[PDB]
C-alpha cells in the first residue's frame, strides 16, 4: 500500500488558505481509515483529523479534512504564523491483504508574514581556540524575513570555503527565522589576516559587521 | 495519560538493541492499539507495527520489519520493540504511539562504527570595542561533537527566554558544530551555558562575560 | 481478530 503525498512543499500567506492531497495505490479500510498529523521539529506528530473528516478534540475548526477511497484532501483556513510545519497523510488498510498502514511523505508548509530587516552579530574566536590548530568565526542574523543571503569576506576577498549556515525553525508569533553563519578558517590563515567581514543581504539592502583580529 | 520512549543509544551495525514504551496515568489492561513509528534524521515518517492491548492481542509488522523486529507487552505499563541486526539505514528518532494519538516524545538511535569525540566549548561575545547599551547577546560555540545530540541549557535552566540554539551541522570534518545565544540585561549577569553530550557521559559549563575594557 | 489499524478514540 502506498499513499502518495503532495505537493512535498509549498509557500502561503499568512490569512490565505491552504491545501495538500493524498492519493492511495488502494482503497484504506472502510473506505475512511485515513488521517491527518502536524509536526513541528523536534516534536512528537499531533493528530489533527481521523476517519477522514473527523476533529481531533480540541484541533481548531480552520483545518479540515475530506475524501474517501483512495482520493483525500486537506485544507488549512486563514492560515497563521503557528500554522508552519510539516504535515503527513497516514492511512489504514486491510491487514489480509497487504500492510496494515502507510504514511505518505510529508507536506513542508511555510508561511509568508509581514517583512522584517535582521540584525547582525559578530563574533571574534575566543582565544583558546588558535591553540588548536584551527578557528571558527560566528555570525548570527537576528528575528527577520524573508530570507537572507550571508557573504564573507577576508580583507576585501570574498571567501568561497569553509562556510555553514544554520536557520532556526519559524517563530510561531511573526514567522522570522534567526541564522547562524559560521567561517572556519586554520590559525595559520587566521593570523595571516586583518579584517573580518559578515554581510547580511536581504533584498538589496544589507547590514554589515566587521572586526579586526588584533583588536579583540 | 502519557508516554516516553527511553534506550535509544549509539550501538554497532549488526546489533541488537530493545526499547521501551513507558505509559503513566493509565495501564495496557485497557484495550488500545500501542504502535511504534520511526523518523531518520530529515526523512518522513514510516510506521513499523504494532501490537493490540486487548483481546485478540494481535501483533502486527510492515513487510520491511516482519521477522526482524518484534513489539510485546511486558507489563500492565510498559511495551518494547525488539530490533536485530542493526544497519545505518535504521539511524532514526523512535516514536511509540497509543491509538496515533497519545504520543512519547521520541527516543534516538544511531547504528554507526564511528568512535564517540566530546564537544569542545567556546566562549561568544562582541568584541572588546563594541559599545554600550542596555542589551548584550552572548553564547556559547559547540564544536568538533560525535555522534549528535548535545543538549545546552542556560544557568542550569533557570535562563529561558532570549534563548535561540541553532540546529546542528555536520562540517567538512565529519563531526558536529552548534551555537546557542542567549540575550541578556548588559553589563549584569555573568551567564553560563551548560552543555551535556550523554554519547561521552561529559558535561561541560562555561561562563561567558560580556566584554569589558 | 485485527482488520486494521486502529487511529483516534476508541
Ligand atoms: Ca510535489
Ligand atoms: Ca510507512
Ligand atoms: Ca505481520
Amino acid at each position: 500500500q502506498v499513499l502518495t503525498q503532495t505537493p512535498s512543499s509549498v509557500s502561503t500567506a499568512v490569512g490565505s488558505a491552504v491545501t495538500i492531497n493524498c492519493q492511495s495505490s488502494q482503497n484504506v479500510y472502510s473506505n475512511n481509515n485515513l488521517a491527518w498529523f502536524q509536526q513541528k521539529p523536534g516534536q512528537p506528530p499531533r493528530l489533527l483529523i481521523y476517519d477522514a473528516s473527523k476533529l481531533a478534540s480540541g484541533v481548531p475548526s480552520r483545518f479540515k479534512g475530506s475524501g474517501s477511497g483512495t482520493q483525500f484532501t486537506f485544507t488549512i483556513s486563514d492560515v497563521q504564523c503557528d500554522d508552519a510545519a510539516t504535515f503527513y497523510c497516514l492511512g489504514g488498510y486491510d491487514c489480509s491483504s497487504g500492510d496494515c498502514a502507510a504514511f505518505g511523505g510529508g507536506t513542508e508548509v511555510v508561511v509568508r508574514g509581514d517583512p522584517v530587516a535582521p540584525t547582525v552579530l559578530i563574533f571574534p574566536p575566543a582565544a583558546d581556540q588558535v591553540a588548536t590548530g584551527t578557528v571558527t568565526i560566528v555570525c548570527v542574523a537576528n528575528k527577520y524575513f524573508p530570507d537572507v543571503t550571508v557573504t564573507w569576506e577576508v580583507d576585501g576577498t570574498t571567501q568561497t570555503t569553509g562556510i555553514e549556515n544554520s536557520k532556526t525553525p519559524q517563530n510561531s508569533a511573526d514567522c522570522t527565522y534567526n541564522l547562524s553563519s559560521t567561517l572556519t578558517l586554520t590559525s595559520t590563515q587566521y593570523n595571516s589576516h586583518k579584517e573580518y567581514t559578515c554581510k547580511v543581504t536581504q533584498g538589496t539592502t544589507s547590514v554589515v559587521q566587521s572586526f579586526n583580529r588584533g583588536d579583540c | 495519560q502519557s508516554l516516553e520512549e527511553s534506550g535509544g543509544d549509539l550501538v554497532q551495525p549488526g546489533a541488537s538493541l530493545t526499547l521501551t514504551c513507558k505509559a503513566s496515568g493509565f495501564s495496557f489492561g485497557n484495550n488500545y492499539d500501542m504502535c511504534w513509528v520511526r523518523q531518520a534524521p530529515g526523512k518522513g515518517l514510516e510506521w513499523i507495527g504494532c501490537i493490540e492491548t486487548g483481546s485478540s492481542d494481535s501483533a502486527a509488522y510492515a513487510t520491511w520489519a516482519k521477522g526482524r523486529f518484534t513489539i510485546s507487552k511486558t507489563s500492565s505499563t510498559t511495551v518494547t520493540l525488539q530490533m536485530t541486526s542493526l544497519t545505518a539505514a535504521d539511524t532514526a528518532t523512535y516514536f511509540c504511539a497509543r491509538n496515533f494519538d497519545l504520543w512519547g516524545p521520541g527516543t534516538l538511535v544511531i547504528v554507526s562504527s564511528g568512535q564517540p569525540k566530546a564537544p569542545s566549548v567556546f566562549p561568544l561575545a562582541p568584541c572588546c570595542g563594541d559599545t554600550p547599551s542596555s542589551t548584550v547577546t552572548l553564547g556559547c560555540l559547540v564544536k568538533g561533537y560525535l555522534p549528535e545530540p548535545v543538549t545546552v541549557t542556560w544557568n542550569s535552566g533557570t535562563l529561558t527566554n532570549g534563548v535561540r540554539t541553532f540546529p546542528s551541522v555536520r562540517q567538512s570534518s565529519g563531526l558536529y558544530s552548534l551555537s546557542s545565544v542567549v540575550s541578556v540585561t548588559s553589563s549584569s549577569q555573568p551567564v553560563t551555558c551548560n552543555v551535556a553530550h550523554p554519547a561521552t557521559n561529559t558535561k561541560v559549563d562555561k561562563t561567558v562575560a560580556p566584554s569589558t575594557c | 481478530t485485527r482488520k486494521s489499524i486502529h487511529i483516534g478514540p476508541g
